[PDB]
């Protein structure tokens, strides 16, 4: 890890190996799956099949590297020809060194000699051992690379030594409790390592002595390139003479995926045993990148029982589905949140170690020349889970952070995004938290100082310490912090973030957290989440509850305000619809009341409950004629005033044809309406407050400011929203409110003279045809208007055009030439009679929860 | 540093001075990077070259490392002592120069130098000049010749404006294709007049010089003509289509220039024009003008110069609860329908260009001409 960086900065010589690999050794590429390779490094999974020239070159380079020290993880595989190399997993009973006496070495040499005699014959002996002090005591590896007889004879010799007893009793001479099974059966069938190449988490081996002897076909150390001599492939030695993989390549790369592999093993088992968590995790992995399919099948290998039994197929289905899906609202931040929730400790040490590694690699990369960019990268790694940077419409970088409990924060912003002109939270995190990480770095520096090493190494370390001590003080410089926060703007910059804010129409920001109505029932989010929400209201969400005295008081107030049950339910559902910031059905409600009845109480109550960000008040001057303020809001309303109010049909048509806000109107006297547009009328509804309240006076002042009243009210509203979702899931028109329809029709007839005239004097004939539907109908309407409304000269042919552009389409059946000529209608004259075929053209529990029957 | 970065990655950045005297950066969008929908294979503007600002920090580091390993490689070779001392001094100076690749002020100086290097004279005014190129969601499409080629790769072409809608190879058997075919067939009872108006709206995509014609369409409501207007406006996008108000014609005039299609909305029944306004409308202009309402417009002119640039049509069929609420709600915002619609319109552009070479006046529309003559007789006494 970082120790390798410390050693490459350590070693003045070692660059030769890396430059040889990059320039001269690079061209000799070898297939990883091919067996022709002769040397392999397990650090990065590189396989090579080099000839002997660069082989001996790298051998001697590694010789000077070992002379200086270092650690290498090289490996080599035995081919069709090789020597005698053996592995002994010699686990002694006790951890006391039984030194290998030279008589024992001679005994083992003679024993292997007599084992090798009864085979193909035509010898330098090399002895190495562990540095001891470890469970299982040391190990032995005899290497005889002089000969080349790698065949089934090697397997026969392995079998003979497996049953050999002289070596067993020889081991018993040094007090070994494990006479057999120490040798791996795959000693000569698996790749081995060059002497000096240590294994994971162990010191490299050491040589005790080097002896040699000669064999007769009739009669039964610091002066050589030892690494070159011991090589099995180097027949030209001086001292001696020649007698799936996608997951791997992902974990060979992608440090982010390295940390993912580190943390996924810490996930609780329930994630892969059930569909929901598995689907969410694979969705997040696919969304982060398409390169993580091998890690996804690794998670399938983390759940093999499903994976082999069709879980693989479900995994490709979800990968295809993931591809089909887009802009999913999940990132890695969810995975880290879950990991810290389940195993906070291991999470903490892992993230601390990662931050330490990043800081140490950066300081070693530039000799302690800390810069703005590296500091910004470290900060993004550390505290990058609660900050976002984006460019506004004016071209300015604006920060946003995520409010958490235990912070100085206003009411209602919990678990939400809030806006700051400056990153003060970051501006103090950089001052305080980064100090701990750099202290870890510096104490690791002292730790390296404590380790005895070469003198020039200590001089280098001391100079690096001095330079970094000079550099550390810069963190408390305002200019340096400004540069760091600029680079943090560049790093944290998340494009498209701003317009995604508040875009979801199914989320509301409440005082105690986040309320989501998407599914039935609604869920209250009071924890971490991926949703970028900034707008909020101070009202805290409450679960619904009838037993609340405020709840029943509000229920009785609503019941008294509208004694009608079905009409009150319809109006209440219409009010509940105002909480939805998305598209509406474009309907208008008209409400009247003489005062002292609480209609203003309802308006002010809902206005206070919703809040500024989602609801707003609107003036009457705009209607009778600033309008564009409606966007974002979900509910609009006005205030009662005067008696001669008039509306602009052009403004109405603009408002009723983007726009997603519910509208409510109320006053004391009749609204003047002077339109006949059927499209206008069908979207209009009318009501008049009936009940009169006179000597709860406290409704005017007390109940407005009581949190319980507003909260309980909000809970009632959300409960009834989901209730409406239960049956008609949005289709409010399916609800039947005969009283409201009757009032709306009566008020339209009061305002629309033409509609009233059509209803009274025009009757649809089930038989015959309305061949008389011509300008004579307009003349009859004019005569009726003169005799009942006003004697005046009516417009010429405009009335017919309005008649086609009215409710009469099925009633006004166009001719085969598409020229009026209605069919099956009759005209009612003075004192006219029409035949019958003619048609005009529970104790508050239901209040608590009604029934589908009206 | 500026020259090295230029030689390395000058293939996706251009600098040009705006109308206000400020240098403006642009980046060539490529797949595999954080990017909004529809900007692929296009030039997009950035306030600051953050992509460059991280490229200089990271990519140049490997080149500088190559320099360092080259220097120590020569160190490994046995040389004359004085030149070796020269090399130690050289590497020490270069090591002192390491950090400035990370210093923010140095990066600002470097990007200033790049602005004075990456600058390409006469670039901004050349943006989106050719009306034969339209920016689509999946890349860049060219209507230069038949057949049209949809660029889905890097191109010297500089494209900024574009529509989110991604082009689709026209396909007759697609379910949405036949859906829209049936929708159009039911929309227009006539056949030849339907072909004429369809071909005209297909040519409306052309951002170049049009033939300066005006179309008036009537509708009594629940007919979908407003739905067609909304559909074409959404498919074409804001950069080439903009809404126009009846207030301007009955009198924002600069807004309609630079577009390719303009449209209006139904407004009451007291519609009236101003002769002069349409006079410069029937008179640069490179967009398509279509008006829709619910009542017959009132004309108060007799000059043939006005009349010859005017066409009118009246809708005959009405749909009631048959009207499809999904048409006005779901298919109004269903990408597939829009895509299919885009393929339909581009294919019909190609068909007319093969047939009439863009000379729409050659197409015979007896119904439209008869209706226009009747309307002129009604208005022009």
């Amino acid at each position: 890890t970082i120790q390798l960086t410390a050693q490459r900065k350590y070693l003045a010589e070692v660059q030769a190996l890396e430059t040889l690999l990059t320039r001269e050794l690079s061209v000799f590429l070898t297939e990883p799956g091919s067996k022709k390779t002769n040397i392999i490094n397990r650090i990065t999974g590189k396989t090579y099949a080099l000839p002997s020239t660069e082989l001996l070159r790298l051998y001697e380079h590694l010789e000077q590297c070992r002379k200086q020290g270092a650690l290498m993880y090289f490996l080599e595989r035995q081919g069709t020809y090789s020597g005698l190399m053996l592995d002994y997993d010699l686990k002694l009973n006790t951890n006391a060194v039984p030194p290998l006496e030279p008589p024992a070495l001679s005994r083992l040499c003679h024993r292997i000699f007599v084992h090798i005699k009864n085979s193909s014959v035509l010898i330098h002996f090399f002895f190495t051992l562990k540095p001891e002090v470890v469970q299982g005591k040391y190990g032995f590896h005899v290497l005889i690379p002089g000969l080349k007889l790698a065949a089934s004879t090697k397997k026969s010799i392995i079998g003979s030594l497996q049953h050999d007893a002289t070596v067993q009793k020889i081991l018993h001479e040094q007090g070994v409790t494990n006479p057999e099974s120490c040798l791996d059966p795959h000693s000569a069938s698996v790749p081995s390592l060059l002497y000096g190449s240590s294994k994971l988490n162990h010191k490299p081996y050491q040589l005790k002595t080097g002896f040699e002897l000669v064999f007769d076909s009739s009669d039964p150390l610091e002066s050589y390139n030892l690494v070159s001599e011991l090589s099995l492939t180097n027949e030209q030695g001086s001292l001696v003479r020649p007698v799936d993989h996608s997951l791997s390549i992902l974990m060979l790369h992608d440090p982010e995926a390295r940390y993912l592999h580190k943390i996924l093993n810490l996930l609780p088992p329930e994630y892969y045993v059930e569909y929901p968590l598995w689907s969410n995790v694979v969705f997040a992995l696919a969304n982060t990148s398409a390169n993580y399919r091998p890690l996804a099948e690794w998670f399938s290998q983390k759940c093999p029982e499903k994976w082999n039994t069709g879980g693989k197929e479900k995994l490709e289905k979800l990968w295809n589905d993931a591809s089909h899906h887009t802009e999913k609202k999940i990132t890695k931040r969810s995975i880290m949140y879950w990991a810290h929730k389940h195993a906070p400790q291991q999470y903490k040490e892992i993230v601390e170690q990662g931050y330490f590694s990043i800081l140490a690699e950066y300081v070693y990369s530039y000799n302690g020349m800390l810069e703005h960019y590296m500091i910004a990268k470290v900060i993004y790694a550390m505290m990058g889970n609660k900050f976002v940077v984006d460019v506004d419409s004016n071209g300015k970088y604006v920060w946003f952070e995520f409010v958490l409990p235990g912070q100085p924060m206003n009411q209602g912003e919990i678990w939400k995004w809030r806006k700051e002109v400056n990153p003060d939270e970051l501006h103090i995190y950089i001052s305080e938290n980064f100090s701990r990480v750099m202290d870890r770095i510096t104490e690791h520096i002292k730790y390296h100082l404590s380790q005895p090493h070469e003198s020039n190494i200590l001089n280098y370390y001391k100079k690096l310490l001095k330079a970094f001590e000079r550099s550390k003080s810069k963190i408390f410089n305002d200019s340096f912090k400004k540069g760091v926060i600029r680079q943090a703007e560049f790093l944290f910059r998340q494009r498209s973030f701003i317009q995604t804010l508040d875009t979801n129409p199914h989320l509301l920001g409440v005082g105690n957290g986040v309320l989501s109505i998407e599914t039935i029932p609604a869920k209250l989010i009071n924890h971490f989440h991926e949703h970028p929400i900034h707008q909020y209201t101070h009202i805290c969400y409450v679960p619904f509850n009838p037993e609340n005295p405020w709840t029943k008081l509000l229920l009785n107030a609503l019941q008294d305000i509208i004694p009608e049950l079905d009409a009150r339910l319809w109006i209440m559902f219409y009010l509940s619809t105002a909480i939805f910031r998305g598209l509406k059905e474009a309907l208008m409600l008209l409400w009247l009341g003489g005062g002292c009845n609480g209609k203003t109480f309802l308006m002010r109550l809902v206005a206070m409950v919703l809040g500024d960000h989602y609801a707003s008040k609107l003036n009457i001057s705009l209607l009778t004629s600033a309008f564009m303020r409606l966007k974002g809001r979900g509910y609009g309303y006005f205030e009662e005033t005067n008696k001669s109010e008039v509306l602009n049909t052009s403004r109405l048509k603009e408002m009723v044809n983007q726009m997603t806000a519910t509208m409510v109107a109320a006053s004391n006297y009749n609204f003047i309406i002077d339109t006949t547009d059927h499209g206008t009328w069908r979207r209009l509804r009318h009501y008049r407050s009936k009940v009169k309240f006179c000597h709860d006076p406290r409704f005017i002042h007390e109940y407005i400011m009581d949190p319980d009243c507003q909260n309980a009210f909000f809970s009632i509203l959300v409960y009834f929203w989901e209730k409406l979702q239960k049956e008609y899931n949005g289709q409010i028109k399916k609800v039947f409110c005969p009283t409201i329809e009757s009032e709306t029709e009566a008020y339209r007839k009061s305002q629309d003279t033409l509609h009233r005239f059509i209803t009274e004097r025009v009757v649809e004939s089930p038989s015959a045809e309305t061949v008389y539907n011509l300008s004579e109908v307009v003349t009859a309407y004019a005569e009726w208007y003169n005799t009942n409304i006003n004697v005046k000269r009516h417009i010429a042919l405009e009335l017919s055009q309005e008649l086609e552009n009215s409710v009469l389409e099925k009633y006004l059946q166009w001719s085969p030439n598409k020229t009026r000529i209605l069919k099956g209608c009759r005209i009612l004259h003075k004192f006219e009679t029409l035949q019958p075929g003619e048609s005009y053209i529970e104790p508050k529990n239901k209040w608590w929860e009604w029934s589908p029957n009206p | 540093i500026a020259k090295v970065i230029y030689a390395m990655m000058g293939n996706k950045f251009v600098v040009d001075v705006d109308s206000n005297g400020k240098y403006v950066w642009f980046e060539f969008v490529l797949p595999g990077q954080p990017m909004n929908q529809g900007e692929i294979w296009k030039w997009r503007k950035e306030v600051n070259p953050d992509e460059l600002h991280i490229y200089i920090s990271e990519n140049f580091s490997r080149v500088m490392d190559r320099i360092t390993e080259h220097i120590k490689y020569h160190l490994s070779q046995p040389h004359e002592s004085n030149i070796l001392n020269y090399y130690k001094k050289l590497l020490k100076a270069f090591e002192r120069s390491k950090s400035k690749i990370f210093n923010d002020s140095f990066k600002k100086g470097v990007i200033r130098q790049a602005e004075f290097l990456f600058r390409q004279r006469s670039f901004i005014q050349t943006l989106d000049t050719n009306p034969h190129l339209l920016g689509v969601g999946n890349g860049v499409l060219s209507i230069e010749t038949i057949p049209a080629k949809l660029i889905n790769h890097f191109h010297e072409h500089p494209i900024h404006q574009y529509t989110h809608i991604c082009y689709v190879p026209f396909n007759p058997e697609n379910p949405w294709t036949k859906l829209l075919l049936n929708a159009l067939q039911d929309i227009i009872p006539e056949l030849d007049a339907r072909l004429w108006i369809m071909f005209y709206l297909s040519t409306a995509i052309f951002r170049g010089l049009k033939e300066a014609l005006m179309l008036l369409w009537l509708g009594g409501g629940c007919n979908g003509k407003t739905f067609l207007m909304r559909l074409v406006a959404m498919v074409l996008g804001d950069h080439y289509a903009s809404k126009l108000n009846i207030s301007l014609l009955t009198s924002a005039f600069m807004r309609l220039k630079g577009r390719g299609y303009g449209y209006f909305e139904e407004t009451n029944k007291s519609e009236v024009l101003n002769t002069s306004r349409l006079k410069e409308m029937v008179n640069q202009m490179t967009a398509t003008m279509v008006a829709a309402s619910n009542y017959n417009f009132i004309i108060d002119t007799t000059d043939h110069g006005t009349w010859r640039r005017l066409r009118h049509y009246r809708s005959k069929v009405k749909f009631c609860h048959k009207e499809d609420p999904r048409f006005i709600h779901e298919y109004i915002m269903d990408p597939d329908c829009q895509n299919a619609f885009f393929s339909i319109l581009v294919y019909f552009w190609e068909k007319l260009q093969k047939e009439y070479n863009g000379q729409i006046k050659k197409v015979f529309c007896p119904t439209i001409e008869s209706e226009t003559e009747a309307y002129r007789k009604s208005q022009d006494t």
